[PDB]
DNA sequence: GGCTGATCGTGCAAAAGTCGTGCCAGCCGTCT
DNA sequence: AGACGGCTGGCACGACTTTTGCACTCGACTAA
């Protein structure tokens, strides 16, 4: 990395013409996601982290 | 003059600068609108 | 029979061994004892908007990153610049070195003339001194910013210069002996010194509020104190009826002899989750008994408390109370405290008296408050304080309070009047 | 055999730690 | 300008604390 893109790539956009929708697929869904949730536990008040 | 934040910045620069050119982005709104549809089981994408 | 001492007979052994279950119950684990009952829960079946805060403040992170934008610079001067403001301390100060931010850059052709270029113009901004790492060179930018008209200017940037030490053990004979500056005129020099707003980058931070919950909370409104724990922190567990409700008509033996077992655990767990609640209200009468002379005496005439004198209180074992004490508060109207912190040791005092540890830390700290700014305080001259209160005391190992309050040395403490 | 199942079960103790208080070695501020 | 003086500060031995690592054999039989 040499930084000076790195900043650039994140100000970049498609054309994002001609937009559709359909059903989803659950391999898909597991692609969108990165990590599975396995508690119902949401923040700690012990160390709020 | 909306949600979007790359663009806030730079048309206040570009005033500074007394540029007086617009630079679209894209509204985060519509990225919050994106997340929350795919938080359903719904397929959506933006093509070319 | 007879009342007697005899030494020698029979007996039986002594408490009943691995009580693993009561041994985890007499812990007291907060939270950490909530999350340990919702696994148990999830193991054990039969047991049971349109406001939002929509805050965007900059921290003078976001200030500075404007700063940076509405600046004119290159852009490896633009790369150089929000490189150094990721290394920002929230005091204002930069935490990575010259060499390190060089070393992170990774380019031949950046050079250290462009960081001492890039950290001049990071010192051109407001406040000044921005991330100088050094308190020297922060009050140097700060001292440079003001305009020269002002007495005392050169005599404070020579000061600061190399003159940082002298002040830092507040030696004032040596700092003339060395600068060879005007007596007591030099006075004002340090004051207006001391008035140059240390770490600037302070006024980024904004408070947040710390959520302490607090496990008894007492009020002895009128007198007629009464412990009362936090209902709404004490845990509650709920048995299946409909679960329970489907033991006797099952007509399956695996299925009857794992609902015996589960209704079983359920119990006993519920069982121990009782008696421990029970044990800590107990626990926290008996303490409360014994803080209500110490809260009548006050902080500073706090009476000396053991352990033992506790677990005599109640009627369990003292290993018992060491596992309750811990992570164990309160509430009371003077404030909220750690179960652990009513303890302290007994100094032997004239007269006999037993004086606690931390009530004699809290008298020597009130006491070397309201001392003489131009002669500190003593560490043997706090025997004669020790004296005058009419009890005994190690002002040898005084100083080991004396430091733990964080007391600087009274000779370190001198200043100026 | 092979543990095998089970009333009923509110410490303890023992090596470990940790502090209380004093006790000695150095050090600088100083004034003879 | 070298020595008293109180500080400073760690090191030591007693003196209070402390945590964890600990479940027999039942009363069912169990018979080869």
């Amino acid at each position: 990395k040499d930084l000076l893109k790195f900043l650039k790539a994140q100000t970049k956009t498609e054309e994002f013409d001609a937009i559709k929708i359909a059903l989803a697929s659950p391999d898909m869904i597991r692609s969108w996601s990165f990590g599975e949730v396995k508690k119902p536990e949401t923040i700690n008040y012990r160390t709020f982290k | 003059k909306s949600d979007d934040v790359n663009g806030r910045t730079k048309m206040y620069k570009n005033i500074v600068d007394g540029n007086h050119q617009m630079e679209p982005g894209m509204p985060e709104s519509f990225n919050v609108l994106l997340k929350e549809i795919r938080s359903l089981g719904i397929n959506i994408e933006l093509e070319d | 029979m007879k009342q007697g001492l005899q030494l020698r007979l029979s007996q039986q052994l002594a408490m009943t061994p691995q009580l693993q279950q009561a041994i985890r119950l007499l812990q007291l684990s907060t939270l950490e004892l909530q999350q340990e009952l919702q696994q148990a829960l999830e193991s054990n079946p039969l047991l049971e908007l349109p406001v939002y805060q929509g805050e965007t403040t900059q921290t003078l992170q976001d200030y500075l990153m404007w700063q940076v934008e509405l600046t004119p610079f290159t852009d490896t001067d633009r790369a150089i610049a929000t490189s150094i403001v990721d290394a920002v301390d929230d005091t204002g100060y930069l935490t990575i070195q010259i060499e390190d931010i060089v070393d992170s850059i990774g380019d031949d052709e950046i050079g250290l003339e462009e960081v001492e270029a890039v950290l001049k113009r990071i010192q051109r901004f407001d406040p000044v001194g921005v991330a100088a790492k050094d308190l020297r060179d922060c009050l140097l930018i700060q001292l440079s910013q003001f305009a020269k008209e002002t007495p005392w200017l050169e005599e404070a940037r020579l000061i600061i210069s190399d003159h940082l030490d002298l002040l830092a053990n507040h030696d004032f004979r040596t700092l003339m002996r060395v600068t060879r500056l005007k007596e007591e005129v030099l006075k004002e020099a340090v004051n207006l010194i001391q008035s140059l707003d240390p770490r600037p980058g302070q006024s980024i931070q904004t408070s947040e509020p710390e959520y302490v919950i607090p496990d008894v909370l007492v009020r002895k409104v009128s007198g007629r104190w009464t412990v009362e724990l936090n209902a709404d922190s004490i845990p509650r567990l709920k048995i299946n009826q409909q679960y329970a409700a489907m033991g006797n008509s099952a007509r399956n033996d695996a299925d009857g002899q794992f609902i015996r077992s589960n209704l079983q655990e359920a119990r006993w767990l519920i069982k121990s989750l009782e008696s421990r609640n029970d044990t800590l209200l107990r626990v926290s009468r008996c303490i409360v008994e014994q803080q209500q002379a110490f809260f009548e005496q006050g902080e500073e005439y706090m009476k000396p408390m053991v352990l033992a004198d506790i677990a005599q209180a109640v009627e369990m074992h003292e290993s018992t109370i060491s596992r309750v004490t811990t992570q164990k508060y309160l509430h009371s109207p003077r404030g909220i405290f750690e179960l652990k912190y009513f303890f302290s040791s007994h100094v032997n005092t004239e007269g006999g008296g037993e004086a606690s540890s931390t009530a004699i830390r809290a008298l020597v700290k009130k006491l070397i408050a309201a001392e003489n700014p131009a002669k500190p305080l003593s560490d043997s001259k706090l025997t004669s304080m020790l004296s005058e209160q009419g009890i005994m005391v190690a002002r040898r190992t005084v100083a080991k309070y004396r430091e733990s309050l964080s007391i600087p040395p009274s000779n370190q403490r001198k200043q100026l009047v």
